[PDB]
Protein backbone atom coordinates (compact mmCIF):
# COMPACT_ATOMS: atom_id res chain seq x y z
CA UNK A 1 0.00 0.00 0.00
CA UNK A 2 2.63 2.13 0.34
CA UNK A 3 4.95 1.41 -2.49
CA UNK A 4 1.55 1.91 -4.33
CA UNK A 5 1.43 4.88 -2.67
CA UNK A 6 4.75 6.37 -3.59
CA UNK A 7 4.41 5.21 -7.19
CA UNK A 8 1.17 7.97 -7.47
CA UNK A 9 3.13 10.69 -6.40
CA UNK A 10 6.37 9.78 -8.35
CA UNK A 11 3.84 9.44 -10.80
CA UNK A 12 2.62 13.04 -9.87
CA UNK A 13 5.21 15.06 -10.24
CA UNK A 14 7.11 13.52 -13.05
CA UNK A 15 3.35 14.57 -14.84
CA UNK A 16 4.32 18.39 -13.62
CA UNK A 17 8.02 17.69 -15.09
CA UNK A 18 6.17 17.60 -18.10
CA UNK A 19 4.20 20.35 -18.02
CA UNK A 20 7.24 22.41 -17.05
CA UNK A 21 9.08 20.26 -19.95
CA UNK A 22 6.15 21.23 -22.56
CA UNK A 23 6.66 24.86 -21.53
CA UNK A 24 10.51 25.54 -21.76
CA UNK A 25 10.18 23.29 -25.42
CA UNK A 26 7.23 26.22 -26.29
CA UNK A 27 10.05 28.97 -24.98
CA UNK A 28 12.67 27.28 -27.33
CA UNK A 29 10.17 26.79 -30.09
CA UNK A 30 9.33 30.83 -30.00
CA UNK A 31 12.61 31.94 -29.44
CA UNK A 32 13.59 29.97 -32.09
CA UNK A 33 10.66 31.36 -34.36
CA UNK A 34 12.21 35.31 -33.85
CA UNK A 35 15.95 34.41 -34.23
CA UNK A 36 15.34 32.54 -37.38
CA UNK B 1 15.71 22.29 -36.15
CA UNK B 2 13.57 20.39 -38.90
CA UNK B 3 14.57 16.99 -37.86
CA UNK B 4 14.74 18.72 -33.83
CA UNK B 5 11.16 19.92 -34.06
CA UNK B 6 10.18 16.59 -35.69
CA UNK B 7 11.83 14.68 -32.88
CA UNK B 8 10.45 17.06 -29.70
CA UNK B 9 6.77 16.95 -31.64
CA UNK B 10 6.75 12.90 -31.48
CA UNK B 11 8.38 12.63 -27.91
CA UNK B 12 5.65 14.76 -26.88
CA UNK B 13 2.77 12.78 -27.59
CA UNK B 14 4.74 9.21 -26.62
CA UNK B 15 5.21 10.90 -23.31
CA UNK B 16 1.56 11.87 -22.49
CA UNK B 17 0.60 8.41 -23.74
CA UNK B 18 3.01 6.55 -21.26
CA UNK B 19 1.38 9.11 -18.22
CA UNK B 20 -1.71 8.48 -19.68
CA UNK B 21 -1.35 4.51 -19.25
CA UNK B 22 0.76 4.96 -16.30
CA UNK B 23 -2.05 6.85 -14.26
CA UNK B 24 -4.53 3.34 -15.22
CA UNK B 25 -1.89 1.01 -14.26
CA UNK B 26 -1.91 2.87 -10.98
CA UNK B 27 -5.54 2.69 -10.55
CA UNK B 28 -5.62 -1.12 -11.44
CA UNK B 29 -2.76 -1.30 -8.00
CA UNK B 30 -4.73 0.65 -6.25
CA UNK B 31 -8.44 -0.98 -6.39
CA UNK B 32 -5.97 -4.61 -6.02
CA UNK B 33 -4.85 -3.97 -3.03
CA UNK B 34 -8.18 -3.88 -1.96
CA UNK C 1 6.44 34.98 -22.07
CA UNK C 2 5.10 37.57 -18.72
CA UNK C 3 2.40 34.46 -18.07
CA UNK C 4 5.41 32.02 -19.43
CA UNK C 5 7.69 33.06 -16.79
CA UNK C 6 4.87 33.06 -13.99
CA UNK C 7 4.13 29.24 -14.50
CA UNK C 8 7.80 28.53 -14.98
CA UNK C 9 8.46 29.66 -11.66
CA UNK C 10 5.11 28.10 -10.23
CA UNK C 11 6.09 24.45 -11.48
CA UNK C 12 9.97 24.58 -10.16
CA UNK C 13 8.67 25.69 -7.02
CA UNK C 14 5.85 22.91 -6.92
CA UNK C 15 8.27 20.25 -8.29
CA UNK C 16 10.59 20.97 -5.47
CA UNK C 17 7.83 21.02 -2.77
CA UNK C 18 6.27 17.42 -4.34
CA UNK C 19 9.66 15.75 -4.78
CA UNK C 20 10.48 16.84 -0.82
CA UNK C 21 6.86 14.62 -0.02
CA UNK C 22 7.96 11.85 -1.93
CA UNK C 23 10.93 11.60 0.94
CA UNK C 24 8.59 11.45 3.62
CA UNK C 25 6.82 8.85 1.98
CA UNK C 26 10.28 7.17 0.82
CA UNK C 27 11.22 7.16 4.57
CA UNK C 28 7.99 5.12 5.69
CA UNK C 29 8.77 2.63 3.40
CA UNK C 30 12.71 2.42 3.69
CA UNK C 31 10.97 1.73 7.59
CA UNK C 32 8.27 -0.21 7.41
CA UNK C 33 9.84 -2.91 4.60
CA UNK C 34 12.46 -3.11 6.65
CA UNK D 1 4.49 -7.69 -10.59
CA UNK D 2 1.38 -4.88 -11.33
CA UNK D 3 3.56 -2.53 -9.01
CA UNK D 4 7.36 -3.86 -10.31
CA UNK D 5 5.23 -3.35 -13.63
CA UNK D 6 4.32 0.61 -12.90
CA UNK D 7 7.97 0.91 -11.67
CA UNK D 8 9.33 0.23 -15.41
CA UNK D 9 6.15 2.55 -16.76
CA UNK D 10 7.61 5.33 -14.49
CA UNK D 11 11.42 4.52 -15.84
CA UNK D 12 10.43 4.65 -19.57
CA UNK D 13 8.63 8.09 -18.72
CA UNK D 14 11.89 9.61 -17.07
CA UNK D 15 14.03 7.82 -19.85
CA UNK D 16 11.71 9.53 -22.61
CA UNK D 17 11.54 12.87 -20.62
CA UNK D 18 15.17 12.98 -20.47
CA UNK D 19 15.27 12.25 -24.61
CA UNK D 20 13.28 15.43 -24.32
CA UNK D 21 15.28 17.13 -21.99
CA UNK D 22 18.20 16.48 -24.52
CA UNK D 23 16.77 17.66 -27.26
CA UNK D 24 15.64 21.20 -25.62
CA UNK D 25 19.26 21.72 -23.86
CA UNK D 26 20.46 20.56 -27.41
CA UNK D 27 17.86 23.83 -28.83
CA UNK D 28 18.98 26.32 -26.14
CA UNK D 29 22.63 26.12 -26.99
CA UNK D 30 22.01 26.48 -30.96
CA UNK D 31 19.88 30.07 -29.95
CA UNK D 32 22.85 30.91 -27.74
CA UNK D 33 25.33 30.34 -30.01
CA UNK D 34 23.57 32.42 -32.56
CA UNK D 35 21.84 34.99 -30.43
CA UNK D 36 25.33 36.21 -29.06
CA UNK E 1 12.80 -3.74 -0.56
CA UNK E 2 13.92 -4.20 -3.99
CA UNK E 3 11.37 -1.45 -5.26
CA UNK E 4 11.57 0.39 -1.97
CA UNK E 5 15.10 1.60 -3.04
CA UNK E 6 14.36 1.92 -7.38
CA UNK E 7 12.32 4.00 -5.90
CA UNK E 8 14.70 6.15 -4.23
CA UNK E 9 16.97 6.01 -8.01
CA UNK E 10 13.41 7.35 -9.52
CA UNK E 11 13.40 10.14 -7.05
CA UNK E 12 16.89 11.39 -7.64
CA UNK E 13 16.80 11.32 -11.30
CA UNK E 14 13.79 13.56 -11.30
CA UNK E 15 15.43 15.46 -9.11
CA UNK E 16 18.57 15.75 -10.91
CA UNK E 17 16.24 16.07 -13.93
CA UNK E 18 14.33 19.16 -12.21
CA UNK E 19 17.76 20.69 -11.53
CA UNK E 20 18.70 20.44 -15.27
CA UNK E 21 15.65 21.65 -16.09
CA UNK E 22 15.63 25.39 -13.67
CA UNK E 23 19.28 25.80 -15.64
CA UNK E 24 17.53 25.05 -19.05
CA UNK E 25 14.86 27.54 -17.68
CA UNK E 26 17.68 30.02 -17.02
CA UNK E 27 19.06 29.78 -20.49
CA UNK E 28 15.46 30.53 -22.27
CA UNK E 29 14.84 33.38 -19.75
CA UNK E 30 18.20 34.93 -20.49
CA UNK E 31 18.06 34.63 -24.54
CA UNK E 32 14.89 35.92 -24.45
CA UNK E 33 15.42 39.02 -22.48
CA UNK E 34 17.96 39.63 -25.43
CA UNK E 35 16.35 39.08 -27.81
CA UNK E 36 13.55 41.33 -27.00
CA UNK F 1 26.85 30.85 -19.73
CA UNK F 2 30.37 29.43 -19.45
CA UNK F 3 29.46 27.87 -16.03
CA UNK F 4 25.98 27.31 -17.28
CA UNK F 5 27.69 25.05 -20.17
CA UNK F 6 29.64 22.49 -17.93
CA UNK F 7 27.20 21.99 -15.60
CA UNK F 8 24.17 20.94 -17.24
CA UNK F 9 27.12 18.53 -19.48
CA UNK F 10 27.74 17.06 -15.83
CA UNK F 11 24.03 17.01 -15.28
CA UNK F 12 23.48 15.17 -18.38
CA UNK F 13 26.43 12.97 -17.59
CA UNK F 14 24.79 11.73 -14.61
CA UNK F 15 21.60 11.31 -15.23
CA UNK F 16 22.47 9.46 -18.09
CA UNK F 17 24.54 6.64 -15.69
CA UNK F 18 21.54 7.01 -13.13
CA UNK F 19 19.11 5.89 -15.69
CA UNK F 20 21.19 3.00 -16.30
CA UNK F 21 21.10 2.10 -12.87
CA UNK F 22 17.25 2.77 -12.33
CA UNK F 23 16.89 -0.04 -15.39
CA UNK F 24 19.53 -3.11 -14.13
CA UNK F 25 17.60 -2.80 -10.72
CA UNK F 26 14.43 -3.03 -11.92
CA UNK F 27 16.12 -5.94 -13.97
CA UNK F 28 16.58 -7.14 -10.68
CA UNK F 29 13.04 -6.29 -9.14
CA UNK F 30 11.54 -9.22 -11.00
CA UNK F 31 14.38 -11.45 -11.89
CA UNK F 32 13.92 -11.95 -7.90
CA UNK F 33 10.54 -11.33 -6.99
CA UNK F 34 9.92 -15.30 -6.83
Amino acid sequence: AGIVQQQQQLLDVVKRQQELLRLTVWGTKNLQTRVT
Amino acid sequence: WQEWERKVDFLEENITALLEEAQIQQEKNMYELQ
